[PDB]
C-alpha cells in the first residue's frame, strides 16, 4: 500500500510540471522521455515547493555510488603526488583527493598523512564518468575544519539506506540508547562506513556487536533490549 | 505455479538471489559496479562479464553458449549508459539440474534468466523494464504443447523452446521479445501458437513476481 | 631464489631449506637467524633421523622446519598417517638433529670465512 | 699457438689480520652502553648480527660490516651509469647497486651551456640527448629516504662516453683515492668508476687539459682517426 | 536563434571508421547497405566439394591421406574450409537418444595470437 | 536477419522499420541489436530459429517475411551445387 | 581470388545476379548527395 | 583577514535536472557529521 | 583432458590403414583476405607432391611494450589439415625465416611498429609411395608477395632455390646469398648446389613479379 | 645485453679491421678458455659439467633405457632446459630441435653400437640443464 | 623509369645534361621508396637509387629560399595504405577519445591527413586493441588559461578531435596537443552516444539542435 | 582486486586479543555451529557455518582404469573457486596459491589418505570401473572453506549411493534405477580438518629471541580475523585418534609444545561434530524410510 514501483512501470506525474529530478529516475538522452529505472517506492515531494516538485525512488543497495556533497569515510592507499589515492569501498574505484584541499590551505605546506589512515571527507566534485574527487575541508564547509583525519577507533560496514537513517533521521533510535550507556564519538560515512571511537575498546566491542546485529535485523523498535543485552554480554566478563 | 524465490541471501556480494522453480535450484550472484580490468573497459557503456557454473563437471563449451545467449538478454535490461568505465561481474550457479545436461539445456536457460533478474533487484542497479522466461516443449508422440514440461516429457518432446519477453506498463505490455530459443523440429504454424500461450504465461509469471519483490523488500525498506 | 634439484635421495623437503639458509647468507642478506630443515621418519615405534626415499616409501615420515637454536617452527608438514601419541616424542626427536644441522652449517661457513680475509689481506 | 683451453677433470662436481667474524643469529654482547647500527638488530641487550661479516667497534658504536653485497652508493662518488629508462622528466640508470639512480631533466650539461635556459619542449626531446644503455660520467649528489641516490654532471668533465671500450669488475678491488681519472702512456685514459664499471678511451685534449666542440655531448661519434696501435693497446690494458 | 550551422563532412571511408553507426544511417537514407547492397541483395555462394579428401580421385586414392569428405566455401569476403575426419570407438523412431553428432573445432584467424577465443 | 529503426535526422535526399538479412560488415554487426537467425530444410522444415531481440520490436510479419526469405535462400543453395 | 558477387530474388524467388555497373553508379550517387547536401545546415 | 590588503587599506517538458540526496534533507548540510556525545 | 575444446570421448581412436630433373609449378595470387593488409596464395605441384599454403600480414600493429627505434617481425607456422609437422620442427624454420627478412625490411621506416606473419601449412600431397626441408623456399616467396601487398618497404625480391635437401636464399639476381640451409646430401656438392637453386630462384622471382606488375 | 651506440661503431670498426682485432684481441681463429667436468652424477649413465669464461653454465645428463628397436624409430632423444625461460620461447625450441637433427640415428650416430639384440636396443636421453648463458 | 617493382634499379646518384653549352649536374636525392645501394660489378663499385616499393617513379625538386641540380626521387603507389603514411612529428591526426584522466586524456590514432583534404585513415581494427594510441596531457589542451585546466569541460569519451602531434614520446603512446584556436573537438553524439548529433556553437562552445542542450567542448574552428 | 583495511583497524583486533576478546562472540578456542542439510539427490548436501556457505556434489560414471593402478577405480575432487563467493578471486584460477593451499590439503585429506576404497570401484579389472567426481562450490566466504570443504565432501560421500551392476564380459548390465536400488559406498575412516589462526602481538624478535611464548592461536578465523594472521596451520584426525595430516607451511614461527597442546583440543571438538553428522545421516535416511513408509502405505 505505497507508491511502490518497478523499472518499467508507468511514471505517475504529468509531464508539464517543473520538477527537480531526484535519483532513481532517468531521462532519455535519445528520446527525451523520463522513466523510473529502479526498484522500490517513489516518494513524491509534496506541493508548494516553489511550484517545483521532486520524485525519488527508495531503492536498496550496499554498493555505494559516489555523489556530491556527501559525507564518506576513506582510506589512504597511495601517495600519487599533489593528490591522494584514496578508496571508499573495497573492489571499487579509487578516489582522488588534493593535497591542498585542507583547512589551512597552503601550497608550500605539504601535510602529513600516510598510507593506511582513516579520514573524514565530503565528496566535492564527481562526474558520473570522471575520476571522482572529495574534500575534507570545503568551501561548503564555509571555512569549517569539521572533517579531518581520524584516530584509531573502529569502523563497521552497513548498507546505505541504514546509513541515511543514521544521518538523515532523528527518529532513528540508535543514538539514543548508545548515549544511554557511555560517551563516545561517531563519524557517519555515506559509503556505508560507520566510524566509532569510545573511551573504551570494551564498550566499542559492545558498540560493535549491536550495530552488526541491529542493522542485520533492521527492526528499529526492537533495538532497545538488543542493544542493552550486549552490555550484559560485555558485563558477563 | 510451483515456483519460489529468495532475495538477499549472500553477504559480501551486491546482488544475490535463489530462484527455485519446480525441479531446478539455481542461485545467481551480482557484484557491481566495481573496478574493471584493463582489457575490459568501455569508454561509454557498462561492461558485463558473466560466469555460469554447472552443477556437475567444470566450465566447458556447453556452459559457454548458455552464458553467451544470456549475455545478449541482459544487455538491453541494463541502463548501460549509467555506468561508464565500470564493471559488474555477475555469476550464476547451477545447483540442481532438473534436466538431462547431456541431452538438454532448456530449463536452466529459462531458470538462470529468471534467477539473474532478481539478484539485480537485490543489486538495485539502473534497469529498464521487467522480464520473464519459461520453458516450452512440444511432445513428439502426442503432438501437443506443454508450458513448463518435465525431463521425461522432454524425452518424448519433439521440440524445446525458451521465450524471453520484455514487460512494461505494470509489466503488462510486451515491450519487445528478448530471446526465442527455437530448438527441435517446428514449422510456420506452431510458432505463432507457440508464442500465444507464452504471451500470456510469462505475464502470468510476472504477475506473481511483482507481488513477491515488494513482499521481500518493503520490510527491508524503511518507513 | 633459484632451485636446481639434481640428484634425489629422499628427505627431500628439509634438504631444500638447508640449501636456502646457505644461499641467503651466501650474499649476506639481512636476516635474523639460521633456519634448519630435516625429514625424520617413524618405523613403528622408533624415530628415524635422516631417512631416505626407500625408507620414505616404507613408513610414516615428518619433516620439520626448525628455526635457529629455538624450539619454534617454520615448516611443519605431515602427509602420512600418524598415531597421535608418539607425536610429542617424535617432535622432541628432530631438534637435536636440527641443532646439529645449523651447527655444521656454521663452522663450514666460518672456515670459508677465515679463508677470505687471511688471503684478502 | 693454440685455439682453446681444453683441460680435463672427470669424476667430480668440483675440485675438493685477526678480528671478530660473526654470523647471523649470533650474540655479540649485552653491554647496554654500545650503540646499535648497521648489521645489528637486538632485543634490549642482546646484540645480534645479521650477516656474514666483521664486528666494527667505533669508540662506542658497534656495527657489522658484511663481506658480501652489492655496491653501496655514496655521495660525491665518480661512477659510470648505463641508461636504463626514461621517465616523465626523469631517467633511470643502472649503478650496479641495489636500485637505479635517478637523474633530473635539468641535471645535465646543456649544449651551449646555461645560455640555453629552461624549456618545456625539452621533455619532448628527452630521447634526443639520451637513450638506453649508454655510458657516461656521473657525480653522486644525494639520496632518498631509503638509500637510493641520484646523479648529475656538474662539469664539462662529466658526460657521455665515446672513443673506447667498457669493462666491468667487482666493486671491491677498486681502491679509493682523491683522484679517479687516470692517464696512461699509450695516449689513453682509464675512467675508473667506483661501483665496478670501467671505461677506457683515447686521451682527449680535455684530458690533456687536466695536466698542463661543446655541441658534441650527446654524439655517437668518435674521433674518426683511430689507429690500430691505439686499438690493440686498448686490449692489453 | 535560427542558425545555419554548417557541419563538417568527410570521405565515406573516413566516416565508417569513425562512426560505424551513422555511416550506416547514411546508407539507410538511400536505403542501401554499407556493403554497397540494397536491403535484400544477398551474397553469392561458391563451393568446391571433395577436393581435399583422399577420395577426390576415385581412380587412384593415395596413400598417407586421412580425410573423408571435404568442402570449400567462399561467400562474400570470407573463405572457410571444412575438413572431415573420423575415429572409431569399440562399441560396448525420432527420439533424441537415437541421435548423435560429430566433434568440430573452429579457428578464426583474426590476427590475434593466443589461446582459444571465446567466439570460437 | 536484422531489424532496425530509423532516425529522421540521418537522411540525404537523392515509423520506419527495415529488415536486413545476409549480415556482414562490422558496422552492421555492432549496430544491429534485434536479430533473427534461422535453420531451415527446403520443404518448409525448420531445424532451429534464433531470436535475440535487443533493438527494435519484432512484428509478427517480419517473422513471416524472414520465413518467406528463409525458404528461398536455403532452397537455392540446395539446388545450386546439386551434391 | 574469385571475385565476389551478390544475388537477388524477385517475387518468384528466382536468383537474380547483381549487375556490377549499378553499384558503382550507386556509389557515385552515394558520393554525390553526401558531400554536397552536407555543406550548410539551416536550423533553429 | 588583514594581512593582504592592509597595506592597501592604510594607504517538450519542464525538466530540472538530477540532484544528490544531500539536497533531499532540508537543513542542507548544517548537520554536523562528527559528533562526540557529551556528559551523561 | 582439455576442458576448452570438443575432443570426443577419450576411448575412441582414429582410423588405421595398411598396405594392400623434374618440374615444379606455381599459381600465385594476392588480394583476397580483408582482415589483413597483405595476403598471398600459393599453389605448388611437383612430381609426387602438391602443396598449398597461405601467408597472412598484420601490420603495423602497436607495441604495448616500450620504445624501439624500428620495426619488429613476428612469424607463425601452423599446421593445416593433413600434414602434421612437429612443434619444435616448426619454430626452427620460424627462426630461419626471420633472419632473411632482417636483411630485407626497412624497419627504420617503421619505429615502434609490429609485423605479424601467419603462415598456414594448409594442405600437402606427398604421394611418393627432411620432409619439411622440401617446403622452405616456397615460404619466403609466399611471404614476399604478401609483404608486397601490404606495401611495406622491402629492399629486394629475395628468393630461395632448392637443390635436393638444400636451401639457399639469394638477392641481387643471385649475386649475393642471404639465407643458408643445409641437410645431409653429398659432400662438396656445394658448387652444383649453387646452380640448381639459383636458376629456380631465377625462375621464381620472375614468376613473382609477373604476379604483381601484370595486375 | 643492451650496449651503447658509440661502442657499436667502434666495436664494428675494430673487428672489421683488415688486420682484424678482437675486443680481447685473440687470433681470429681462437676460442676462449673453458673447464670440462664429467662423471659426477653417479645415478646417471653419464654426466657432464662445463664452465665458460663469461660464466655461462650448463650440465647435460645421460640416462638410458632399454627398448625394442623395432617399435620405435628415434633411438636417441634430446631434451633441453634453459633456466629463466618458458617452454614456449623461441631460442629454446630451435636449439632443442637442432640437436635431434645433429644426432640422427645414422647420420653421425652409430646406432649399431647402441643395438642390444635383434629385437631390442637402448633408448638414450640427452637431458640438458643450462644454468646461465 | 616509369613503373616499379621493389628492387627495380632506377638511376645513379648523379646525372648530367648540357643545357646550352654550360654543364649542369643532376643530384638524384633518395626519398620514400628509395635506398642508395652500392654495386660492385666486375670490380668497380656503383651506388644506385633503388625502387623499394610498388608503383610509380616521380622525380621532383625544390630549393629552400627564405651549376648543380638536386632532384628528389619519390616513389608512390598507383593505379589504400597507411604504413605509407605513419604519423611523424607535427602532423594533424583525427582520433577518438578513449579515457579521461584528471591528469590527461587518452586517444587512439585513426586517420592522418596530408599537406597540399587529402587523408589516410588507418585500416586497422581497434577492437583488437591493435591501433596506435596516444595521450593528450591536460595542460596541453590549450595555452590560454593553461594552468587552471578543467578537463571535463572540453572532452568526453569517444569523441573526434583534430589534434596535432607533439612528438613520439614512448613506444607505448604519444605526445599530442590541441593547443590552437583552429584545433580541438570535431564531432560527437550527445551524452556519449546516448543522444543525437551535436554541433559546435562557437569555436569555444557546442550545442545540439533537436534537444536544446549544449555542452562545453574545446571545439575546432569550423 | 585487493582488500583494504586500516592499520587502525589492524591494531584494534590485536588489542582485543591482548585483552582476550574476539569480535564474533566465540571463545578463542571455540568453533562455529554447523548446519548440514541434504538435497533430494544422493550425494547432495548444503553445509553452512554461519556466514560461510558451501555446496558440493558427488557423482560417478563408467570408465576404464589407468594403466598405473589397473586394479582400481578413478576419483578426483574439483574445488574451483567462483568469484561469486567473494570478489577477491579470479574466474577459476587453478594456479593461484591460496587455491593450491585449498587444493593440496583436500588432495591429501582425501586422495592420498584414502578414506574411500578405490578398489571397491573396480567393476571389472582393466575394462570398466567407476569415475567418481567431487565438484566443490563456494558460495560466500567467512573463511574455514578448507575446513568446510573437508566436511562437505566427506558429508557427501556418506550420502551417495551407486546403482546396480551385472557383468557378462562385454554385456555389462546397468539396471534401471528404480527397480534395482542404488548402493552406498565404503568409507575407511572419517577425516576432519581444523584451521588454526595465529597472531603475534609483538615484533619479530620477541617471537624470535623473546623466550616468552606469547602467541595467540584461535579456531575458525572470520573474514576480518583471517586477513591479519601470521601463521597458517591445519591438522586433520579421525575417530581412531590417528593424525591424518599436519600442515604448517611457514608464516609465523611457532613453538612445538603449543602444537601438541593445540592438537589435543582438536580431538574433543571434532568427535562431537562427527557424531552429529552420523545421526543426521541416519535420521534423514530414517526420514527417507519413514516417508518411504509414508509412500507405500500411501500408494
Amino acid at each position: 500500500m505505497s507508491t511502490f514501483i518497478f523499472p518499467g512501470d508507468s511514471f505517475p506525474v504529468d509531464p508539464t510540471t517543473p520538477v527537480k529530478l531526484g535519483p532513481g529516475i532517468y531521462c532519455d538522452p535519445n528520446t527525451q522521455e523520463i522513466r523510473p529505472v529502479n526498484t522500490g517506492v517513489l516518494h513524491v515531494s509534496a506541493k508548494g515547493k516553489s511550484g517545483v516538485q521532486t520524485a525519488y525512488i527508495d531503492y536498496s543497495s550496499k554498493r555505494y555510488i559516489p555523489s556530491v556533497n556527501d559525507f564518506v569515510i576513506g582510506v589512504i592507499i597511495g601517495t600519487f603526488s599533489d593528490s591522494y589515492k584514496v578508496s571508499l569501498q573495497n573492489f571499487s574505484s579509487s578516489v582522488s583527493l588534493s593535497y591542498m584541499a585542507f583547512p589551512n590551505a597552503s601550497k608550500k605546506n605539504r601535510p602529513t598523512l600516510q598510507v593506511g589512515d582513516l579520514v573524514y571527507a565530503r565528496v566535492c566534485t564527481a562526474e558520473k564518468e570522471l575520476e571522482a574527487e572529495i574534500e575534507c575541508f570545503d568551501s561548503t564547509t564555509g571555512r569549517d575544519a569539521g572533517f579531518g583525519i581520524l584516530e584509531d577507533g573502529m569502523i563497521i560496514d552497513v548498507n546505505l539506506n541504514f546509513a541515511r537513517q543514521l544521518l538523515f533521521n532523528n527518529d532513528f533510535p540508535l543514538l539514543k540508547v548508545l548515549a544511554a550507556h557511555t560517551k563516545f564519538e561517531v563519524a557517519i560515512g555515506l559509503n556505508g562506513k560507520i566510524w566509532v571511537k569510545c573511551e573504551e575498546l570494551s564498550n566499542t566491542l559492545a558498540c560493535y556487536r549491536t550495530i552488526m546485529e541491529c542493522c542485520q535485523k533492521n527492526d528499529t523498535a526492537a533495538f532497545k533490549d538488543i542493544a542493552k543485552r550486549q552490555f550484559k554480554e560485555i558485563l558477563t566478563v | 505455479m510451483s515456483v519460489q524465490a529468495e532475495i538477499g541471501i549472500l553477504d559480501h556480494v551486491d546482488g544475490s538471489s535463489e530462484f527455485v522453480s519446480q525441479d531446478t535450484k539455481v542461485i545467481c550472484s551480482v557484484t557491481g559496479p566495481i573496478e574493471p580490468k584493463a582489457r575490459q573497459e568501455l569508454p561509454t557503456q557498462l561492461a558485463l562479464e558473466i560466469i555460469v557454473r554447472p552443477a556437475k563437471g567444470v566450465a566447458t563449451t556447453r556452459e559457454k553458449v548458455l552464458e553467451d545467449k544470456l549475455r545478449a538478454v541482459l544487455t538491453p535490461l541494463i541502463t548501460r549508459h549509467c555506468y561508464p568505465r565500470q564493471l559488474c561481474q555477475i555469476t550464476c550457479q547451477i545447483l540442481e539440474s532438473g534436466e538431462d545436461e547431456a541431452e538438454f539445456s532448456l530449463r536452466e536457460l529459462s531458470c538462470c534468466i529468471n534467477a539473474a533478474f532478481l539478484a539485480l533487484v537485490d543489486a538495485g542497479i539502473a534497469l529498464n523494464s521487467m522480464c520473464a522466461s519459461i520453458p516450452i516443449a512440444i511432445i513428439k508422440d502426442t503432438s501437443d504443447i506443454i508450458v513448463d514440461p518435465t525431463a521425461e516429457q522432454l524425452k518424448i518432446s519433439l521440440s524445446v523452446h525458451t521465450l524471453a519477453l520484455e514487460f512494461v506498463n505494470g509489466g503488462k505490455v510486451v515491450k519487445n521479445v528478448l530471446l526465442l530459443d527455437s530448438n527441435g523440429d517446428f514449422n510456420e504454424d506452431q510458432l505463432f501458437s507457440l508464442l500465444e500461450l507464452g504471451e500470456q504465461k510469462c505475464q502470468e509469471l510476472v504477475t506473481n513476481i511483482r507481488r513477491i519483490i515488494q513482499d521481500n523488500i518493503s520490510p527491508r525498506l524503511v518507513v | 631464489i633459484e632451485i636446481h634439484v639434481l640428484e634425489q635421495d629422499g628427505g627431500i623437503m628439509g634438504s631444500l631449506i638447508n640449501g636456502i639458509t646457505l644461499a641467503l647468507i651466501d650474499a649476506g642478506i639481512s636476516m635474523f637467524d639460521y633456519i634448519s630443515g630435516i625429514s625424520v621418519g617413524l618405523y613403528d615405534t622408533t624415530p628415524l633421523l635422516d631417512t631416505n626415499s626407500l625408507e620414505e616409501n616404507a613408513m610414516s615420515t615428518v619433516t620439520l622446519g626448525v628455526v635457529g637454536k629455538s624450539e619454534k617452527l617454520s615448516l611443519l608438514l605431515v602427509e602420512d598417517k600418524i598415531p597421535l601419541d608418539r607425536l610429542e616424542n617424535v617432535l622432541a626427536i628432530g631438534i637435536a638433529g636440527a641443532h646439529r644441522v645449523r651447527d655444521l652449517m656454521d663452522e663450514e661457513l666460518r672456515k670459508h670465512a677465515q679463508k677470505r680475509v687471511s688471503n684478502a689481506s | 699457438s693454440e685455439v682453446i683451453t681444453i683441460t680435463k677433470r672427470n669424476g667430480a662436481f668440483q675440485n675438493s689480520s685477526d678480528s671478530q667474524i660473526v654470523t647471523p643469529g649470533e650474540l655479540v654482547t649485552d653491554d647496554p652502553i654500545w650503540m646499535r647500527g648497521h648489521g645489528t638488530y637486538f632485543l634490549d641487550n642482546m646484540t645480534y648480527s645479521s650477516v656474514a661479516g666483521t664486528v666494527s667497534r667505533v669508540n662506542r658504536l658497534l656495527s657489522v660490516i658484511p663481506l658480501k653485497g652489492r655496491y653501496a652508493p655514496e655521495t660525491g662518488d665518480h661512477v659510470v651509469g648505463r641508461i636504463a629508462e626514461v621517465g616523465n622528466k626523469r631517467w633511470k640508470v643502472d649503478i650496479g647497486g641495489k636500485q637505479h639512480a635517478v637523474l633530473m631533466l635539468g641535471s645535465v650539461n646543456l649544449p651551449g651551456g646555461i645560455l640555453r635556459r629552461k624549456s618545456e619542449s625539452d621533455e619532448l626531446q628527452m630521447r634526443s640527448f639520451l637513450k638506453e644503455g649508454d655510458l657516461l660520467n656521473a657525480e653522486v649528489q644525494s639520496l632518498f629516504q631509503d638509500g637510493s641516490a641520484s646523479l648529475h654532471t656538474r662539469s664539462l668533465k662529466y658526460g657521455k662516453l665515446r672513443n673506447g671500450m667498457f669493462c666491468q669488475v667487482p666493486s671491491s678491488l677498486i681502491v679509493r683515492a682523491k683522484n679517479h681519472t687516470h692517464n696512461l702512456p699509450g695516449n689513453i685514459t682509464v675512467v675508473l668508476g667506483v661501483n665496478g664499471y670501467i671505461w677506457l678511451r683515447k686521451t682527449s685534449q680535455m684530458d690533456l687539459a687536466r695536466d698542463t666542440s661543446s655541441w658534441q655531448i650527446y654524439s655517437d661519434e668518435n674521433d674518426p682517426s683511430i689507429s690500430n696501435n691505439i686499438r690493440q693497446a686498448i686490449c692489453r690494458y | 536563434e535560427t542558425i545555419e550551422i554548417h557541419p563538417i563532412t568527410f570521405p565515406p571511408e573516413v566516416l565508417a571508421r569513425i562512426s560505424p553507426e551513422l555511416s550506416l544511417q547514411r546508407h539507410l537514407s538511400l536505403g542501401i547497405r554499407p556493403c554497397l547492397r540494397k536491403y535484400e541483395e544477398f551474397r553469392d555462394v561458391a563451393i568446391e566439394n571433395n577436393t581435399l579428401s583422399r577420395y577426390a580421385d576415385a581412380g587412384n586414392i593415395d596413400t598417407k591421406n586421412n580425410i573423408l569428405g571435404s568442402n570449400v566455401l567462399k561467400s562474400g569476403k570470407t573463405i572457410v574450409i571444412t575438413s572431415i575426419t573420423g575415429g572409431i570407438i569399440e562399441e560396448t523412431e525420432d527420439i533424441i537418444a537415437n541421435y548423435a553428432s560429430v566433434y568440430p573445432v573452429v579457428e578464426v584467424e583474426r590476427g590475434r595470437v593466443g589461446a582459444c577465443t571465446d567466439e570460437e | 536477419y536484422g531489424i532496425v529503426e530509423l532516425d529522421p535526422e540521418c537522411q540525404l535526399q537523392n515509423l520506419n522499420t527495415v529488415l536486413i538479412a545476409d549480415l556482414d560488415t562490422e558496422a552492421e554487426e555492432t549496430s544491429i541489436h534485434s536479430t533473427i537467425s534461422i535453420l531451415a530444410a527446403p520443404s518448409g522444415n525448420y531445424k532451429q530459429l534464433t531470436l535475440v531481440g535487443g533493438g527494435a520490436k519484432i512484428t509478427p510479419e517480419m517473422i513471416k517475411r524472414s520465413l518467406l526469405l528463409s525458404r528461398v535462400r536455403a532452397d537455392d543453395l540446395s539446388t545450386r551445387f546439386n551434391i | 581470388p574469385r571475385e565476389e558477387h551478390d544475388i537477388a530474388y524477385s517475387k518468384d524467388g528466382l536468383p537474380n545476379k547483381v549487375k556490377t555497373e549499378d553499384i558503382r553508379i550507386r556509389a557515385q550517387n552515394f558520393k554525390s548527395a553526401l558531400a554536397n547536401l552536407e555543406d550548410i545546415i539551416f536550423e533553429i | 583577514m588583514s594581512a593582504n590588503n592592509g597595506v592597501t587599506g592604510k594607504l517538450p517538458n519542464l525538466i530540472i535536472s538530477n540532484v544528490g540526496y544531500s539536497e533531499l534533507r532540508k537543513p542542507e548540510g548544517v548537520i554536523s557529521g562528527r559528533k562526540t556525545f557529551g556528559d551523561n | 583432458q582439455d576442458r576448452r575444446r570438443l575432443l570426443g570421448p577419450a576411448a575412441a581412436k582414429p582410423m588405421a590403414f595398411s598396405n594392400t630433373e623434374s618440374e615444379q609449378e606455381l599459381s600465385l595470387h594476392t588480394g583476397f583476405i580483408e582482415n589483413c593488409n597483405g595476403s598471398a596464395l600459393v599453389e605448388a605441384r611437383s612430381l609426387g607432391h602438391q602443396t598449398s599454403l597461405i601467408t597472412a600480414v598484420y601490420g603495423p600493429r602497436s607495441i604495448r611494450g616500450s620504445f624501439t627505434s624500428q620495426g619488429t617481425i613476428s612469424i607463425q607456422l601452423k599446421n593445416g589439415l593433413l600434414e602434421k609437422y612437429n612443434t619444435n620442427e616448426l619454430k626452427e624454420v620460424s627462426s630461419f625465416l626471420m633472419g632473411i627478412f632482417n636483411s630485407v625490411v626497412n624497419l627504420s621506416r617503421y619505429p615502434k611498429s609490429g609485423i605479424d606473419i601467419f603462415v598456414y601449412l594448409t594442405y600437402d600431397k606427398d604421394l611418393t609411395n627432411s620432409q619439411i626441408s622440401s617446403l622452405i623456399p616456397h615460404c619466403i616467396t609466399s611471404i614476399t608477395l604478401a609483404l608486397a601487398d601490404a606495401g611495406i618497404e622491402l629492399v629486394d625480391m629475395a628468393g630461395a632455390g632448392e637443390a635436393n635437401g638444400t636451401v639457399v636464399s639469394f638477392i641481387k639476381n643471385g649475386e649475393e646469398i642471404v639465407g643458408f640451409w643445409k641437410d645431409d646430401g653429398d659432400d662438396e656438392d656445394l658448387l652444383e648446389c649453387l646452380d640448381r637453386c639459383k636458376e629456380q630462384y631465377n625462375r621464381y622471382r620472375d614468376l613473382m613479379i609477373s604476379c604483381l606488375m601484370n595486375q | 645485453m643492451s650496449l651503447s651506440v658509440a661502442e657499436k661503431s667502434y666495436l664494428y670498426d675494430s673487428l672489421a679491421s683488415t688486420p682484424s682485432i678482437r675486443p680481447d684481441g685473440r687470433l681470429p681463429h681462437q676460442f676462449r678458455p673453458i673447464e670440462i667436468f664429467t662423471d659426477f652424477l653417479p645415478s646417471s649413465n653419464g654426466s657432464s659439467r662445463i664452465i665458460a669464461s663469461d660464466g655461462s653454465e650448463c650440465i647435460v645428463s645421460i640416462k638410458s633405457k632399454v627398448v625394442d628397436h623395432h617399435v620405435e624409430n628415434e633411438l636417441l632423444q634430446v631434451d633441453v632446459d634453459i633456466a629463466g625461460q618458458r617452454d614456449d620461447a623461441l631460442v629454446v625450441e630451435t636449439i632443442t630441435s637442432l640437436l635431434n637433427k645433429v644426432l640422427k640415428s645414422g647420420s653421425g650416430v652409430d646406432s649399431s653400437k647402441l643395438q642390444l639384440t635383434k629385437k631390442y636396443s637402448f633408448k638414450i636421453f640427452v637431458d640438458v640443464l643450462v644454468i646461465s648463458s | 623509369p616509369e613503373i616499379a617493382y621493389p628492387g627495380k634499379l632506377i638511376c645513379p646518384q648523379y646525372g648530367t645534361e648540357n643545357k646550352d653549352g654550360e654543364d649542369i649536374i643532376f643530384n638524384y636525392v633518395p626519398g620514400p621508396g628509395t635506398k642508395l645501394i652500392q654495386y660492385e660489378h666486375n670490380g668497380r663499385t656503383l651506388e644506385a637509387i633503388t625502387a623499394t616499393l610498388v608503383g610509380t617513379v616521380r622525380c621532383e625538386e625544390e630549393k629552400k629560399t627564405d651549376t648543380v641540380k638536386n632532384i628528389l626521387v619519390s616513389v608512390l603507389p598507383g593505379t589504400n595504405d597507411f604504413a605509407n603514411n605513419l604519423p611523424k612529428e607535427g602532423d594533424i591526426v583525427l582520433t577518438r577519445v578513449t579515457r579521461l584522466s584528471l591528469q590527461r586524456a587518452n586517444v587512439e590514432i585513426l586517420a592522418v591527413e596530408d599537406k597540399p583534404a587529402t587523408f589516410s585513415v588507418s585500416q586497422a581494427s581497434s577492437d583488437l586493441g591493435e591501433t596506435f594510441r596516444g595521450i593528450i596531457r591536460s595542460q596541453d589542451v590549450r595555452s590560454t588559461d593553461r594552468d587552471r585546466v578543467k578537463v571535463i569541460e572540453c572532452f568526453k569519451p569517444g569523441d573526434i578531435v583534430r589534434a596535432q602531434v607533439l612528438s613520439l614520446g614512448d613506444g607505448t603512446n604519444y605526445y599530442l596537443t590541441t593547443a590552437r584556436n583552429d584545433l580541438g573537438v570535431v564531432f560527437a553524439r550527445a551524452a556519449n552516444g546516448a543522444g543525437g548529433l551535436m554541433y559546435a556553437t562557437d569555436w569555444q562552445m557546442m550545442t545540439s539542435p533537436v534537444t536544446g542542450a549544449t555542452e562545453k567542448r574545446k571545439c575546432a574552428k569550423p | 582486486k585487493d582488500i583494504e583495511i586500516s592499520a587502525s583497524e589492524s591494531k584494534f583486533i590485536l588489542e582485543a586479543l591482548r585483552q582476550n576478546y574476539r569480535l564474533d562472540g566465540r571463545s578463542f578456542d571455540q568453533f562455529r555451529d554447523v548446519e548440514i542439510t541434504f538435497g533430494k539427490e544422493f550425494g547432495d548436501v548444503s553445509v553452512k557455518m554461519g556466514n560461510t556457505k558451501v555446496h558440493c556434489r558427488i557423482s560417478c560414471q563408467i570408465a576404464q582404469p589407468y594403466e598405473d593402478r589397473p586394479f582400481e577405480g578413478l576419483f578426483v575432487i574439483s574445488t574451483e573457486i567462483s568469484p561469486m563467493a567473494g570478489s577477491q578471486f579470479e574466474n577459476g584460477n587453478i594456479t593461484g596459491e591460496d587455491e593450491v593451499l585449498c587444493s593440496r590439503i583436500i588432495e591429501k585429506s582425501v586422495r592420498r589418505s584414502g578414506a574411500l576404497d578405490v578398489e571397491g570401484l573396480c567393476i571389472v579389472a582393466g575394462s570398466k570401473c567407476w569415475a567418481v567426481r567431487a565438484d566443490v562450490h563456494f558460495l560466500d566466504c567467512d573463511g574455514g572453506f578448507i575446513d568446510a570443504s573437508c566436511i562437505a565432501v566427506m558429508a557427501g560421500l556418506m550420502h551417495f549411493k551407486k546403482p546396480d551392476i551385472t557383468v557378462h564380459g562385454e554385456q555389462i548390465i546397468v539396471h534401471p534405477v528404480n527397480e534395482r536400488e542404488p548402493v552406498p559406498l565404503g568409507i575407511l575412516h572419517i577425516p576432519i580438518c581444523v584451521t588454526f589462526s595465529f597472531f603475534n602481538p609483538q615484533d619479530t624478535e620477541e617471537n624470535i629471541k623473546g623466550e616468552t611464548n606469547s602467541e595467540i592461536s584461535i579456531i575458525d578465523a572470520t573474514l576480518k580475523e583471517e586477513l591479519l594472521r601470521d601463521g597458517v596451520l591445519t591438522v586433520t584426525l579421525n575417530k581412531n585418534r590417528e593424525v591424518v595430516q599436519v600442515s604448517k607451511a611457514g608464516g609465523l614461527p611457532m613453538d612445538a609444545l603449543t602444537l601438541m597442546k593445540c592438537c589435543h583440543e582438536a580431538y574433543s571438538i571434532i568427535e562431537k561434530i562427527t557424531d552429529q553428522i552420523l545421526q543426521l545421516l541416519k535420521e534423514d535416511s530414517e526420514k527417507r524410510n519413514k516417508y518411504a513408509a509414508m509412500l507405500t502405505s500411501e500408494n
